Parts: structure tokens; C-alpha cells; sequence
């Protein structure tokens, strides 16, 4: 017999261990694999596909599709706020969304965000938008000009009707937490830069919709447990 | 070269983000059209005038096998062991599903067919009763489609003359072993479209079935009245998964159905209401 | 350093978790393009 | 080419109807070789005048007949030389040719197992701390009939539940075993050559009976001609038959 | 002495573990093996030989030899059912016969069939069969059209006694469950194709008898233990 | 190349299934003659049009070494201990048999002749009928025939000058160890027709004589009332048979015969009736 | 990839499971053919 | 530390193992051998010298040295016998011989076994004796006619006072039971061959010993404990 | 070539028996003269006429290394432990000698001389006579001639500063080790034909003093009455033997003596009466 | 196959049991013979 020493840690089971173990169906010979279209091998595969933000959180759209779109007016000329999220990507409005309930299953964040915006409106409707992330230290910009000394993109309502623009990961340190709580990692805000302009008899107010993905920046590290989902009660058998 | 790269966690990376320079042309990336279904292609550099940034960053834990490679409780089995000539009960019996317990169910439906062998771990926990224990051993038998039930501590298939069983006493380490993946087709369904022959029981019902975990305490007639809690743990390893599906948004009700409502109770997601959207 | 690993065991399931290979999309998910 | 002519002895058989033959196990009959041995004295081994034909006492095959069964060595205890060396040495090995012949009419249909059985341990016919009696086992050439009667002596007899295969298997599965059918409208004969098969090299011809003949007919015998009763003959040849250990005739 | 650090399953008795183990008769050696015919390799050795199938299982034929042939008749002149059977290996019927005993000491299944058929009656009497397997997702035919529209043989009785039609396996899934319960694997249905036809003075009825096998396609999986057997009492010493 | 062939479970493979076509002939493969004893040659390819399918399925699992090579439970032993100066008690004796146990029995029995090594595992459990247990440690003691056995937890016996012996004591892990095939022929019978040498005793009682296993309690007399029921458990490890026989089809009654019948109990087999069998 | 097998003991028995080889039948049980 | 997994036997003291296990001594440098005549390697060494067998075992002789003597008389004309044997090896009364004691230590049986005669008569007494084993699965024989067929040795007593015969392994199995109880390996037994002749004046009666050794061919296997020895009380100290 | 040729066991063959012929001769093998004192030559093929078998049996287990190679009990020391303040006592001392057990005793004894290394193994029992047992270590210390025997569970001796002990404690699985050859001589005396300088004491008692086994139980006082008792087992490792000896035909009486005689008993060998040597 | 073996330990005696080596007689029990 072998000589041996005990250490630290033995009979202990750790969740997050891999070690062998004897398989019970010893000499079983499991199916095929087959072609399945659509494998994932990697979980930023998810990360990295436009996810519709719950923008219109009020308790008066909650539990309806109206949660998932913006109104804009004919009504005004005006440098008006339109409305504004905060960037963090656990965080709300945000975290329901593909890109935040995965982040929600980690500690730790970095990357580029690709908030991505289609207008829904008549196509003889037109209209010049602002939008705008407002890196942190600051508040949430309260006036067009404040927003717009910021990272920002002019967007022409046009032929195309979407456009993309990017919250560059701008940050102190390398990563962010994904639950940060006081800290922030800035706003997006977005504002009037014209007008929306109809013609005679059309629609006086259209939508807009709102979109997230990750860039080949992004990367998520520290496997928790998920925020976003409980279990109160029992699961039926 | 993988024993040293896997070892510092490196294999896997991300892209360097490069530098970038005023931009005045005709070519308009930021512009797309996302009825197309595609994803936009743009990236950081091609929107603002950006840095060489070398990105030192990994996706290794961000893996499947990474994911799921981490175990989870599944089940917890109590057995109330009286002494009621002790042989007529005193067994557990439960089908197998990763379906009754919430935090793992819902990370696994994060897809819509998956692959993988098991890691099961137990944990067992002798709750006393009387004065003391005494030596409570414990059997785990694994009773496939088709293989006789157990009705009684007492019962022949405890026998396990070709199933698989495993024993616990106290004092022992947790027991684990290793199960290959047990499907009768190429993956296991984590969602079913479909019913059975008799056009009845829609769902994930119809497609694994696993058959059952029965549990027995096997120390013959004795004092003490205890209760044994085994907790069921599951790792998945060696993992591929197909067809990603958005994440469970709403609390479990049943196993193998998707059912959400709950009676006299406000369906409640987990989206959280602001007074106005001008301000976050 | 690097690292040791040998498997024990006569069954595929018995051996621990995986090494990781690349992501290499294709972009099936993000760019499934018809004519790219 | 449905003919077969076997030659043994000094004793030939033909039949003209016949199912190809079957070798039990795929193996023909063999002397003991030098590698296998156990007893080291030199056996003896009769050739033509051991080897050869033995036919027993015929048995009567009717619409009520549900089964027979003979035991061997046994059947041949009183068989001419094979006989004899029988009881004169502890020791002997044989293989066997069995040749099993039931005819019939065009006019009549039935159907018959012949199966070959190795180490047939039948049951005993009640319950509780019976077991069978040396007697019962070893009949000689006259085998047992399956009877509905009550029986001399119960507790020592064995089950007459031949369905059973009397071994409380299911027959139908008795298929596993070497065996032919002899089905009326097809063939005449059937045919079963063994190899000698027991886990020791040689063993005793008086207290262990290697094979067990059962022919059951798993289909009545029918028919509108006036015979409507038939025998069914068992004759069967030693082969490479050999014997160790002599001494006086065990009675 | 070597440090060294304990795994979960350290212990446990597994039933179906292979490990080394000190041997009890140390410098013992084992007698010569020799030569016996008929040595077994593995299983399916058995599940590829013919066993009769108790096709008859009605109360009233039950214990006798009868419960293993088919009653054929001149009487009837006419597309009538004569028997049927559950495919599936383990059920029953079959699950009594070679094939399925051993097939209900795995808990999967996988193959084609070989059902094979006697024809017992005189010499002179003559009959065309139909022998009919319907594949699953449908009811057990009732009619001849119904049947033959899946895979059959048209059997004719004459000088070979014998004849053997198989079952493909024609399944979802690469394999199946030995005891499936809800799920089926199709049927086999006989009928007659012609009539059963006499001379003057023969016998007006005559037997069918019936055999499985598996073909080189067969294969079983997963063993577990076998419930066509069990122990009520206990065991005299 | 076999270390990796075996590690995915692939040596030992079924066929594959080719593409087959109308066929028109005075060839008849569907046509054959069972009387012959031999079972058809009839592939599916033969009677209808098939298609090429590659087949991944493997045999291994169905190999005699896989079927045999599970432990289960052959034999339990029951210890009351008593204390009337408990030195003239307190013993197991057993005659060793793979035939008291019908799970295992069954299986081999599906064999005239096999051969093979054993690996006995023990699962000893105290039951308590005291406040306590303290120390028990218990002695298994293989005792061939001839050998002296044992009749009191006293004799000299249990000294097991050349005997083996192996010990157990509470908290200690299941014993296990392996034994050499044991016959004194070329193979185990399962079966035999056949005597002893007075005429008596119809079947397997005279083969394998193996003589006994057995058991005491070593520690010295103490305070406490136990039970200690020990299960013998038994692999077969490197295994041939021969001679397949038809599976048992009824209860067993009693070890070393076939006897199948029982007092005022119908004879009843696994067989299951029908109303009528033009409906499955 | 492959797996470690020593046998640590200095008896047969006490080796661990057997490796497996072919069917290889002959066809003795299905056909024993005296004229093929 | 390596990670290790255990496995079942552990922590179990089997008699009949072998492992190492520290030294209590160390360094310690044991004795000088030397030469000493008579080394034993193997116990067969033993088994393979003559002893002699009690072949008078009645309660009359017992525990004299008369024991292992058996006496012929000039007084018979006649086919008598003079004595019998069990030849197994452990079995009465040959146990209590060299060969017998060591086969008693082990349960396995198997070789040739030496039978040798010297005859203790006057130097001019004459007989000749049949020497005969008759093989097992018959009873021991009752005539001269019935032992004589089966193998034997007729010694003619003259110049050598000795002869050896040898019942040859004559056996079912390659191996027997050393103590079988029911079963039996066949007898030896002792025959007048013509009559015991003497001169004038010399002693009518003559004595006869018997010896046993094994052949070339012996061997015994699997060790248990004796069955000729016991331990009633306790030992003195 | 021999990890192989003994694994199977295969080392030390025992000879084929060839094919013999009628012989006709003046050569009378046969006939010897047993007065020589030498065994006779004749084999099977003198006498008879045999075939030719091939012999793959083998001696490997009748080795010297094989039969005296297995542990067996050589003494039984009980301690019986008092609380009369507790350090007067509650000590073993054992004087060490392969002579007062019967079975291994008789084994050596077939023996004039032996040598060999020792693989002394240990089987502590505490027997529970309170309530409860709490923590009990056990010390057993060798103490050789001349070194200071220990005359209370108090003194120094237990500090065994050179000596060799090993330590017990409940729960610790059974002690072993290993001893070197330890005779002053080339081997050690099963037999010895000579007395004392002084010239009494006749035997064995003169040669082979190995000194004394000593124990002692080394917790503390405490409450509970218990009694423990520790078998010792010894294996010979790595054996010769000299000039074989007939066995003991009789019960052992006395250690170092060979007396037999009993009192009031009649004088009881092995050997079986018969009623008349003209029937077996 | 065949098996592993190394000694653990500094002294002969803990070393496991040894191995066989041939009976290689002489006679000198059964004859020890002076003219031969
Ligand atoms: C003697 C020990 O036996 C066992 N104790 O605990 C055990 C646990 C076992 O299951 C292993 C993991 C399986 C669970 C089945 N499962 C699925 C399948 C389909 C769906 C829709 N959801 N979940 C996939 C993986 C198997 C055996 C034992
Ligand atoms: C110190 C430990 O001693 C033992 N404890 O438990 C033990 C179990 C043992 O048997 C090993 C398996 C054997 C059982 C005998 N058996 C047969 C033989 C013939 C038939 C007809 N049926 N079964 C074949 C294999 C041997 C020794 C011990
Ligand atoms: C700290 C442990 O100390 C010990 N515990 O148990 C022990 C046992 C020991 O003896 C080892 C075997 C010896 C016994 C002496 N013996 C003899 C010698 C001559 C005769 C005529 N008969 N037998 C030869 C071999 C030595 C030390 C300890």
C-alpha cells in the first residue's frame, strides 16, 4: 500500500467541482448525435442578438405589447425629452431583455452596447431625433444641450427605417458589476432634433421601437444565480 | 499548448477594439433595416472616432459547458421512517425531471433541445428524532421504464440484480456517479409541440421518461424514529445545446407544462414600473 | 505552469468536464444572409 | 436431395423425406484428446460393435397423446456391447446419432418436437420437500409416456406438465435446444447428430444422464383415414463411444 | 506519504462499479477449461433463434400446448381476421417467447423482426395467407384492405412448409422502450387471402404455428432487471 | 486502439441495413422449412425495398460480461444476538448457493454450464434494540468442506489459522473481495441429471458443494441487544457459458430443484390471457 | 481521447472487468449445417 | 494533494492478504543464514515419502504399535480377504499418514497414489498376494473374482521383502474433495493369491506392512484449516 | 516472463503421465526393498499401461511461502479495566510465542527449524459495560529482553523512548506491521532436545525469547466501565524451513513442552475405529 | 495480462510475500543415495 496524505478539502462536496466518478450504465452505448440546426456553443451567442427593450415601463402599459414601444408627436416643436434608460445592462428597464437576463446570470460586465431604434411610423411621416448616452459622474442630462455635449447620434428618419448607435464601454475599471446599485453606468437619452412632420390626413402620432444586442466587445464573468426569476410555492409533480 | 492556455483560462477571446478616424462618405453602417430580422453589424469604431484597445478579456466561462457544468438541487426526497411492522413503507419513489425545481429548470430552457451526460450528487441528512441515531444505512436504486417497482421496504427488486443501486450510511461522503446521456433520440426535448398516441397529455410529459429514483432505508427493525432528507444535485458535462428560446419570465406552476397562471394571484412578471419615462 | 489529466474510467460519461472549442459561429444567429 | 443414408455400425439408415440434419451445437463427435483429459488410464473404445444403430421399443402416437421422453445413457442401458461396457467401467464418453422416424399418410397432418436436451433436470410433481426418484429417471428404452392416471408412488415422481417442458420452463421456448420438427405433410424423419457436452471429460454412464429426448406433438394428429392411431421409433447410435476405469458389472 | 485528496462517491457501493479487490485464495489456480459445445458470447446469440409465440392466449386454451397454434378453416370462404399481435417485443404476446424474455432484461430496443410461419396441415390441403404488419400512429386494421396497405407477404402453402415475412424497423426514434405502455410499435394481422381448401376426406381444419427471431439488425440496450419474473416467498434450502 | 474503441463503447457492431430493389425470381429467401431446426436466413433487404441506413448501434452492452458482470443479492444473514452467556450463540452458518435469491438465479439459469470469477460485497447494518450500539465488529469466515465448522462464537475455529477470514466493524466501509472460479470441473453446472452415489438426491445438490460462509460477532459480551443482518452481494467478473436453456417461467420453490409446484396456488405463468385474438 | 488500465493484484481474479472480442459466431446456434 | 477516490474492501483485514506494512524494526540487520541440511521448499516434498497406514484400526489394536501391522496365517487354503481400504486420501484409515495429514490442510484432491507392501515373515515363509484397487461407482468387491477385475498387482513374496502398486487417478473431475463424505475414490483390497507356506518349525502367522506415498503426479489445492487436530481448553502459558 | 507466468498461477509444474506399452521383462520396478529406508521409484507407467495426459496442474499452493503465509490468532489479551484509581493497574503483559494457540502452532510444529519475517496484525474489540464507550486509545508497546517492563498503566516505560509501539483508537482501522527475522541463531527452534545452564527447563523455553507484548489502555481516568480485547494475528513473509517432523497427533497441554498427557482422560488420537479390516 | 510491483519501504521484512522458485529436489528425502 501507497503512502498517502490527506489535505484540506477531502470528503467535501464543492457545487462547482469536476472531478470523475464511476458511471452507473457502464458499457451503454448512447444515440446518435444527429445535425440540429442552431447549436450554441457559447452563451454571448444570445448576448449578441437585438432583444426589444420594455422601454414604456409606466403601471399603465405594464402587462401589454404598449411596454415595448415610444410615441412621438406631431404636436410639438420643441427640444423635448422623449424618454431615457439607464445604461447599466442588469438594470431597469433593461434587464428583461435578452442581453440583461443573461448578463443577470453573472457578477461581471464590459463591452459595447448596440442600441438599435426602428420607427414605426407612415412612410410620408418623417422626423430628426437626438439620441444620446451621457457618460457617468454626472446626472441624467435635463436639457438638449446637455444630452448632446455627450456620445451622441443625429438620426434621419428615411428610405431605411432603423439605425444603430453604440454605448461605448467607457468606464474606470475593466469590468462593472452587473447588480451596482448606487454606482452608474450612465443614461441614453432621446430627444427631439426637429419635429415630426405629417401631411394632410395621416396618422398626428407614431411609434418607435427599441433594440439591444451586444458587440464583439462584450463579455460577461462570475457565474451567479439568476435575480430576474424565483420559485415560491412548490412545482406540481 | 492547451494544458498551459486552458490553464490561465485564455482560449477563447475577444477582439481588439482599433483605432478609428473621422468619417465623411455615403456608406451609412449605422443605417439598417432590423425587419430584415438580422442583427445590426455595427461596431463602436464605426460610429465614433475610437482607441487601440487590447482586449485581454475571455469567453471561456461563458461556454455551455461552463453554464451548465455546474450542479444544482433537482429534488429533495424525505423519508419518514415508522415503525408500522417497518416493512410496509419506508421507501421513496419519484419520477426523474429536471422539471421541479425552478433555478436549474430554467437555465436548461434556456434552449430548446439539449445533450449532455450527469454528474448526480446526494446529500443525505438523517433529521433525529429519539434519544439518538444508532446506523442508518440507506439504498438508492435507479428503476428504469419497465423495471419492477419497489411496493415495500421489503420488496425483491431491491434485490438490484441488474439495475443500479447505490448505499449511504452515516458517516459516509456524499455519494456521486456518472450517468451517460439517456435519451431515446439525439437530444433531449425541453419543450414539446406534440400529444401521445391517444391524443392526450400535450407536452414534455410525453418525451423523457426517465422512469424513477426509490429510495429505502435498509437497517432492519430498530427504536429510533428519524427522518432521512437525501437532496438529488445534477451537473451537466460534456454539453451541446440547439435553438435558444427567451428565459422563463414568470414563476413555475406545474412540471412538463408551460402553464403560468396562478389562481386569485396577478400575473406578475419581473419588468419593474417607473412613474414616468422622461427620467430613469 | 501546465497541468496533468488522464481519464480512469472505461466510459466516455465517467471522464470530467470538456475543453472548450472556438466559438466559430457562423453568424447563424446574428447574419443568416441569402445573398451576404 | 431430400434423401439422407446414414451408415454406423454394421447398421445403415435411410429416409426419403427428411429435413437436411441437424449437428447439435455445431459440433461433431470427437475421441477425448490428450489437452481435455482427466483419467489417465487407456480407454477402450469399441468401434463398430458400440458404435451403431440401437432402436428401441416403439410408442403409440395418438389424438390424446401430449408427450414423450427418454434419457441417455439411459435408454441404451441394455443395448448390446454399449450396453455392457456401460456398467463395466465408472467412466464413459459418447455421442450420439438420433434418428426419430413417425410416417404417415398425405391424408394425414400433425406435428411434432423433437428436441435434444442437455442436463434436463425435470421437476418434481408437488409441492413442498420432494425431489425425483433414481428409478423414475432412468426407465430404459421404454421412456415415460405422459399420463393423465394418479401414479404409484407421488411424492417420487416427476411433473407430468410437459408444456412445462417439465423443468418449469415454458416449451416453445425448448427451441434453444438442438431439435427438428417432424411435421406430417413435410417430413418423415428427423435427424440430430451430438457432440458429447458436459463440463468434465469423461463422467459415469450409470448415475448422470447426459441428454434428454423430449418429443412432444405441439400439433394433434388428425386425420379421416381408418388408421388413426401411428408409432413414432426412436433409434439411436453411439459415436466414438469409449470407456475407463474397469472392474466388475455394477448391477 | 503522498498527499492525496478524497472525491465525492468515496465509499459507495455501486452495484454495477468494476474495481480490483484482494482475492481470497491467493496462488489458487482455477481448473483447465475444455472443450464444451455451444459456448454463448452474447445475448443476442439467443435473441436470433426461432421461439414459438403463444399467439393463442384466450382463458380457454391457456396452460395446455394449444395457447401455440392458429386454427385455420374450410368453412370460410372470406377476408376474415384470423389473428393479430403488438408488435412491440416486450408486450404480449410475445414477451414470453426467447426474443422477448431477454428483450425484457434492457429497457431499449432497436431492429427488424422475423416472424415466421408452419403450416401443419394434411399434405393435401392448401391455403393463401395474408400476413400483415401495420405500422404505428393508425388502429389495428380491420379489414383486409385496411391491412394490406402497409407491409405484407402473400403467403402460398405448398411444398415448403414455411415461410418468413419481417418487420422493418420503421420507427421516430432510433430506438424504443421495451415496456412503451401507451406508445406502439404497430401490429401484425393474418388473414386470408384465398380460402382453406380440402379434398374428399381430410380433415377441414387445420394449424398455423408461429415463430420470432431477430434479424441481423437487432440490438438491445440499457439492462435492468426483468419483470416476466418474480419472488413471492422465499426460497427452501 | 482498443483503450480508445472501448472508452465510446464501439467494438462489437450490428450491420448495416442496404438499399434493396424490385425483385422478380425463382428465388424464394421467404421460403424455407423450420422443421429443419434451423432458423431463417430472411433479412429485411430480402422481402422489401429497403433503403442504405448506417448503423451506429452496438452489442457490447448484450456481451455475457456485461449481463452477469452486475452484483446483487444472493443470500441474507440474519445475526440475533443474545446474551445467555453469549458464547454458545451468535453465529451464521450458510450453505453457499446462487440459488436462494431468485433475481441473479434467474440469470444464470439461462445457461447450462458457466464459468467464471466472483466478487463477494458485503453490506452489514446494525439494527439497534438497545439505548445504543457502541463497539461491534463481526468475523466472515469461508469454511470449505472439510474444514472444521464452527459451533459456538467460541471454538477454535475463528482463529482461521488457513481459513479466510474478513472483518468488519461499524463505520467501516463495505467489505469486498474476489474469489477464483471454484469448481472442481471445467465449469459450474446450473443443471444436472444426475445422482450420488447412493442413488439419492436428485440434481444440482450434488455438484457445486462449496461448503459455508460463516459469520460471529467478535466483540466480547456487552450491554446492548442488536441485530446485525449482513447481505451477501456477488459480480461475475471474466465469464463464459454455454448451452443457452429457455428462461424460468414460474416461481421458484426451492433451491437445487425445478420443483415449480405450490399448496392450493394455481399454476400461473407470466402468460397473459386475451379475450379474443382478432384484437391484440 | 483513451483510458489508464493497470492491474495492481498478483492474481487473475482479482482483475477487474474482461475486454470484450467479436461474436464471431459460428453460426452454431441459428444454422449447424451438415450439407450448406 | 492527488485526488483519489476508495474503493470497497478498504479498512478490511483479509487473512489471506498480502500488502507491505512498516517495519517496527528498522535497520535492523536479521541473522546469518547457514547451511542446514533438509531444507523443505514445498509441501509435496512431504507428501511424497512413505508412511504407514493404520491399516488395523479396530478397537482392539488401537493405540498400540500393532496397529500398523496385519497378520497372515498358514492356517487358510482360500480366496480370502486379509483387508480393505478407503482410498480417497483425507478418509479413514489413512488420514493419520504423512499424506493424509497435509492433504487434510487442504480441500483438493488429485494425482497418483504409492502403495507399498514389505512382508515381516521368516526368511524362508513364501505367499503370494493379490494387490487390488477396484474404481469407484461400484461397491468394494466381496471375492477374489470380483477385486481382480479391476487394477491390480500380484506380489510374489521372495528375495526383495517389498512391492509397490499404484492406484492411478482414475476420476470423473481433474480434481477431488479431501473430505467427500458421500462420494467415494474407490478401494484397495488384499486377497490370498495362493497361501501362506511355511516350513517345519517356523512361526504359522506372518506380518505384512503397509505403506503410502504420493506419485509424480500428486497435487493438492485451495488451504483450510485441519480436520485432525483441536483445541478443547486453553494452553498452558 | 514471471509477472506474467504467475498471475495465472503457472510457476512450479507438475509433470505429464506418458503412454506405456505390455512389458515383458527381467526389470521388476516394482520390487524394491522399503528397508533402505528410501521411498520407491515406480510411477504409473511402471504398473499399468497409460495413456498420455497433459498435467496443468500446479504446486504453486503447496509452497512453504503459500502455507505459512496466511495471519492466524496467536493470543487473546483481555484488559479489563477498573477505576481503583486507575493507574494500578489496567495493563497487558504478554510473553510472546507462536506456542499457545493450536492451529498455527501445529503448522510450524510440521517443522525442526523455521525462519522468516513476521506481519503481526491487530484486531482491538471494546466490550461496552456502561452506558456509553466516549474515546478509548489503546497503547502496545514490545518490550525485549531486558528492557523495562512496565509495572503500572503509570510508569516512564510508556514513554517507549527507544522501543517500538503503535497505537490504537476506537474507529481506527485494524494496526499493522512488520518484524524482521529475530532469532539470535539461523533459525528459530520449533523443538529444542536440551536444558539451561543450569540445566532445568527442559524445551523450547530456552531458545526463543522474544520478551513481552505489553498494553495499556491510555485515556485518562473516566466513568465508563468497558473491556477490550485485542486479538493478535501473525503471518510468516519470506519463508524457509528445515527437516520436516510428523504432526501432532494430540491435543497441545502445555506451551514450550510437548506433553500430552491429560488428567483423568484418555489418551485420544485422530485415528477412527473400525468394527473389522475386511470392510472399508 | 501480467501486474505491477514496487517495493514501498527502506527494510527487507516489509516487503510483500515472496516469490516462488523452483522444488529442484534434490531427492534427499525419498533417496538420498549413497551408490546410485
Ligand atoms: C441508482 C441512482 O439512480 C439515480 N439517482 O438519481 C438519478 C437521476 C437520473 O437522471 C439523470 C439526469 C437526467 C434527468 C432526466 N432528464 C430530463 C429529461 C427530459 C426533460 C424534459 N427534463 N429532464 C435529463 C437528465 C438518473 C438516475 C438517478
Ligand atoms: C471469507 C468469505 O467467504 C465468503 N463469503 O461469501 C462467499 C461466497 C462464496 O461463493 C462465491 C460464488 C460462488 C457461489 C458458488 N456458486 C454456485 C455453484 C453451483 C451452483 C449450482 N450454483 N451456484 C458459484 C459461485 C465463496 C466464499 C464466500
Ligand atoms: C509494538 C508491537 O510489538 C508486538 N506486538 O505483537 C508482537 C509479536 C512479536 O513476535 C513476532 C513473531 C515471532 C514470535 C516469536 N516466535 C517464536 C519463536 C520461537 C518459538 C519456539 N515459537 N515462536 C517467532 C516469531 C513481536 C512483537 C510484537
Amino acid at each position: 500500500g501507497l503512502p498517502v496524505f490527506i489535505t484540506p478539502g477531502s470528503g467535501q462536496f464543492l457545487t462547482t467541482d469536476d472531478f470523475q466518478s464511476p458511471c452507473a450504465l457502464p458499457w451503454y452505448h448512447p444515440t446518435k448525435e444527429i445535425s440540429i440546426p442552431g447549436e450554441v456553443k457559447n452563451l454571448v451567442e444570445i448576448c449578441q442578438v437585438d432583444s426589444l427593450v420594455p422601454i414604456n415601463n409606466t403601471d399603465t402599459y405594464i402587462n401589454s405589447e404598449n411596454m415595448y414601444s415610444v410615441v412621438l408627436q406631431s404636436s410639438i416643436n420643441a427640444p423635448d425629452k422623449i424618454f431615457s434608460i439607464r445604461t447599466d445592462v442588469a438594470s431597469q428597464p433593461l434587464a428583461t431583455t435578452l442581453i440583461g437576463e443573461i448578463s443577470s446570470y453573472f457578477t461581471h460586465w464590459t463591452g459595447s452596447l448596440r442600441f438599435s431604434f426602428m420607427f414605426c411610423g407612415t412612410a410620408n411621416t418623417t422626423v430628426k431625433l437626438l439620441l444620446a448616452y451621457t457618460p457617468p459622474g454626472i446626472a441624467e442630462p435635463t436639457t438638449r444641450k446637455d444630452a448632446m455635449l455627450g456620445t451622441h447620434v443625429i438620426w434621419d428618419v428615411g428610405l431605411q427605417s432603423t439605425i444603430s448607435m453604440v454605448v461605448p464601454w467607457i468606464s474606470a475599471s475593466h469590468y462593472r458589476n452587473t447588480s451596482p446599485g448606487r454606482s452608474t453606468s450612465g443614461y441614453i437619452t432621446c430627444w427631439y432634433q426637429t419635429r415630426l412632420v405629417i401631411p394632410p390626413q395621416t396618422p398626428p402620432t407614431a411609434r418607435l421601437l427599441c433594440f439591444v444586442s451586444g458587440c464583439k466587445d462584450f463579455c460577461l464573468r462570475m457565474a451567479r444565480d439568476t435575480n430576474l426569476h424565483l420559485q415560491s410555492g412548490a412545482i406540481a409533480q | 499548448e492547451n494544458y498551459i492556455d486552458e490553464v490561465l483560462n485564455e482560449v477563447l477571446v475577444v477582439p481588439n477594439i482599433n483605432s478609428s478616424n473621422p468619417t465623411t462618405s455615403n456608406s451609412a453602417p449605422a443605417l439598417d433595416a432590423a425587419e430584415t430580422g438580422h442583427t445590426s453589424s455595427v461596431q463602436p469604431e464605426d460610429v465614433i472616432e475610437t482607441r487601440y484597445v487590447q482586449t485581454s478579456q475571455t469567453r471561456d466561462e461563458m461556454s455551455l459547458e461552463s453554464f451548465l457544468g455546474r450542479s444544482g438541487c433537482i429534488h429533495e426526497s424525505k423519508l419518514e421512517v415508522t415503525l408500522a411492522n417497518y416493512n410496509k413503507e419506508n421507501f421513496t419513489v419519484w419520477a426523474i425531471n429536471l422539471q421541479e425545481m425552478a433555478q436549474i429548470r430554467r437555465k436548461f430552457e434556456l434552449f430548446t433541445y439539449t445533450r449532455f451526460d450527469s454528474e448526480i450528487t446526494l446529500v443525505p441528512c438523517i433529521s433525529a428524532l429519539s434519544q439518538d441515531i444508532g446506523h442508518i444505512t440507506m439504498q438508492y436504486m435507479y428503476v428504469p421504464p419497465g423495471a419492477p417497482v419497489p411496493n415495500s421496504r421489503d420488496d425483491y427488486a431491491w434485490q438490484s440484480g441488474t439495475n443500479a443501486s447505490v448505499f449511504w450510511q452515516h458517516g459516509q461522503a456524499y455519494p456521486r456517479f456518472s450517468l451517460p446521456f439517456l435519451s431515446v433520440a439525439s437530444a433531449y426535448y425541453m419543450f414539446y409541440d406534440g400529444y401521445d398516441e391517444q391524443d392526450q397529455n400535450y407536452g414534455t410529459a410525453n418525451t423523457n421518461n426517465m422512469g424513477s429514483l426509490c429510495s429505502r432505508i435498509v437497517t432492519e427493525k430498530h427504536i429510533h424514529k428519524v427522518h432521512i432528507m437525501t437532496r438529488i444535485y445534477h451537473k451537466a458535462k460534456h454539453v451541446k445545446a440547439w435553438c435558444p428560446r427567451p428565459p422563463r419570465a414568470l414563476e413555475y406552476t406545474r412540471a412538463h407544462r408551460t402553464n403560468f397562471k396562478i389562481e386569485d394571484r396577478s400575473i406578475q412578471t419581473a419588468i419593474v414600473t417607473r412613474p414616468i419615462i422622461t427620467t430613469a | 505552469l501546465n497541468y496533468f489529466n488522464i481519464n480512469y474510467f472505461k466510459d466516455a460519461a465517467s471522464n470530467g468536464a470538456s475543453k472548450l472549442e472556438f466559438t466559430q459561429d457562423p453568424s447563424k444567429f446574428t447574419d443568416p444572409v441569402k445573398d451576404v | 436431395d431430400r434423401i439422407i443414408q446414414i451408415t454406423r455400425g454394421d447398421s445403415t439408415i435411410t429416409s426419403q423425406d427428411v429435413a437436411n440434419a441437424i449437428v447439435a451445437y455445431g459440433v461433431w463427435p470427437h475421441y477425448l484428446s490428450s489437452k481435455d483429459a482427466s483419467a489417465i488410464d487407456k480407454p477402450s473404445q469399441p468401434d463398430t460393435s458400440s458404435n451403431r444403430f440401437y432402436t428401441l421399443r416403439s410408442v403409440t402416437w395418438s389424438s390424446s397423446s401430449k408427450g414423450w421422453w427418454w434419457k441417455l445413457p439411459d435408454a441404451l442401458k441394455d443395448m448390446g456391447i454399449f450396453g455392457e461396457n456401460m456398467f463395466y467401467h465408472y467412466l464413459g464418453r459418447s455421442g450420439y446419432t438420433i434418428h426419430v422416424q413417425c410416417n404417415a399418410s398425405k391424408f394425414h397432418q400433425g406435428t411434432l418436437i423433437v428436441a435434444l436436451i442437455p442436463e434436463h433436470q425435470i421437476a418434481s410433481a408437488l409441492h413442498g420437500n420432494v425431489n425425483v426418484g433414481y428409478n423414475y429417471t432412468h426407465p430404459g428404452e421404454t421412456g415415460r409416456e405422459v399420463k393423465a392416471e394418479t401414479r404409484l408412488n407421488p411424492d417420487l415422481q416427476p411433473t407430468e406438465e410437459y408444456w412445462l417442458n417439465f423443468d418449469g420452463t415454458l416449451l416453445g421456448n425448448i427451441t434453444i435446444f438442438p431439435h427438428q420438427f417432424i411435421n406430417l405433410r413435410s417430413n418423415n424423419s428427423a435427424t440430430i447428430i451430438a457432440p458429447y457436452v458436459n463440463a468434465v471429460p469423461m463422467d459415469s454412464m450409470r448415475s448422470h444422464n447426459n441428454w434428454s429426448l423430449v418429443i412432444i406433438p405441439i400439433c394433434p394428429l388428425e386425420t379421416s383415414s381408418a388408421i388413426n392411431t401411428i408409432p413414432i421409433t426412436i433409434s439411436i447410435s453411439p459415436m466414438c463411444a469409449e470407456f475407463s476405469g474397469a472392474r466388475a458389472k455394477r448391477q
